[PDB]
């Protein structure tokens, strides 16, 4: 099977350094803390500004991004923000505590998430989690995921879709030969990354419909989370 | 309109 070309790693070296740039902590299971319905609602809302500049910060070092024009990286960013930050959480789940860590620093239950706001899309953050345990993502494959997220030519409005699809396209081979190269032991390997592709897009979709349910004043949500929804 | 994500966008 296909393995990454020399440009393939290049570009894998360079999406890959972005994400770990720009993670959370990388300990987070040891400066992991444990937390003891508009009360848990700021006290979430109020840790999502750092986590949505983390994105930003992924999508800066990516010189691929930076070619689009700002009306282009502001569609993708609102696009893939949620997405990015619950892939970022469930590659975090911990079977045993049954928590996952957002910020790298604050390990929430299923019911916290749920309480805070989430609704029935924590229970999909967590699902995902769940079944990301035994594919074993690396750091590389989570920063192509990623890189695959924010390059979606579909997102509405935007000006430079082809460019944006020939970039997305360049992740999924790189990654997809990157995949073939770890010689994962999950069968059809590929294919079911793809349908998690689709869970997280699925994601990113829900949480930015419970947003145009609560309009509950748009001034007690911090100014970040209402730009990107 | 999206002035905060845009000022983060550019430097
Ligand atoms: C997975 O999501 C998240 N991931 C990470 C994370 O892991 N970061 C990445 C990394 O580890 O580096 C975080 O830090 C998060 C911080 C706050 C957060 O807060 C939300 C959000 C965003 C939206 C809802 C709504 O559903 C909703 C309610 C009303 C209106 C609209 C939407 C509710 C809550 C509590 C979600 C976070």
């Amino acid at each position: 099977k296909p393995e990454p070309t020399d440009e393939e790693w290049e570009l894998i070296k360079t999406v890959t350094e972005a994400h770990v740039a720009t993670n959370a902590q990388g300990h987070w299971k040891q400066k992991r803390k444990f937390l003891p319905d508009l009360e848990a609602f700021s006290h979430f809302t109020k840790i999502i500004t750092p986590a949505i500049t983390r994105v930003v910060d992924f999508a800066k070092k990516l010189p691929m991004f930076c070619e689009l024009p700002c009306e282009d990286q502001i569609i993708l960013l609102k696009g893939c923000c949620m997405e990015i930050m619950s892939l970022r959480a469930a590659v975090r789940y911990d079977p045993e505590s049954e928590t996952l860590t957002l910020n790298g620093e604050m390990a929430v239950t299923r019911g916290q998430l749920k309480n805070g706001g989430l609704g029935v899309v924590s229970d999909a953050i967590f699902d995902l989690g769940m079944s990301l345990s035994s594919f074993n993502l690396d750091d590389t494959e989570v920063a192509l995921l990623q890189a695959v997220l924010l390059m979606s030519s579909d997102r509405p409005g935007l000006a430079c879709v082809e460019r944006i699809e020939k970039y997305q396209d360049s992740f999924l081979l790189a990654f997809e030969h990157y995949i073939n190269y770890r010689k994962h032991h999950v069968t059809h390997f590929w294919p079911k990354l793809l349908m998690k592709v689709t869970d997280l897009r699925m994601i990113g979709a829900c949480h930015a419909s419970r947003f145009l349910h609560m309009k509950c004043p748009t001034e007690l949500f911090p100014p970040l989370f209402l730009e990107v929804f | 309109e999206n002035a905060l994500l845009r000022y983060l966008l550019d430097k």
